[PDB]
């Protein structure tokens, strides 16, 4: 039986952050990837 | 008229076509 092979989801990770001396909170962007695949 | 993996990644443009049209 023929099966298709596809590399599983991968991407870059970017950190969105204001200045350190405004706040320490950051957000994370996973490029070209579902939110479901993140964990 | 204009119509046309292994680490390759295509980043989306900051301005979409709709915003450029606007
Ligand atoms: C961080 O922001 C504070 C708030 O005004 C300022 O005093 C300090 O110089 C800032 N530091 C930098 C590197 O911008
Ligand atoms: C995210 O995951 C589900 C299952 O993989 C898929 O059906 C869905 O279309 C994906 N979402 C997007 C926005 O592509």
């Amino acid at each position: 039986e023929i099966l298709d092979i596809t590399p599983c989801s991968f991407g870059g990770v970017s950190v969105i952050t204001p200045g350190t001396n405004t706040s320490n909170q950051v957000a994370v962007l996973y490029q070209d990837v579902n939110c479901t695949e993140v964990p | 008229k204009v119509t046309l993996f292994n680490g390759l990644t295509v980043l989306p443009p900051l301005l979409t076509d709709e915003m450029i049209a606007q």
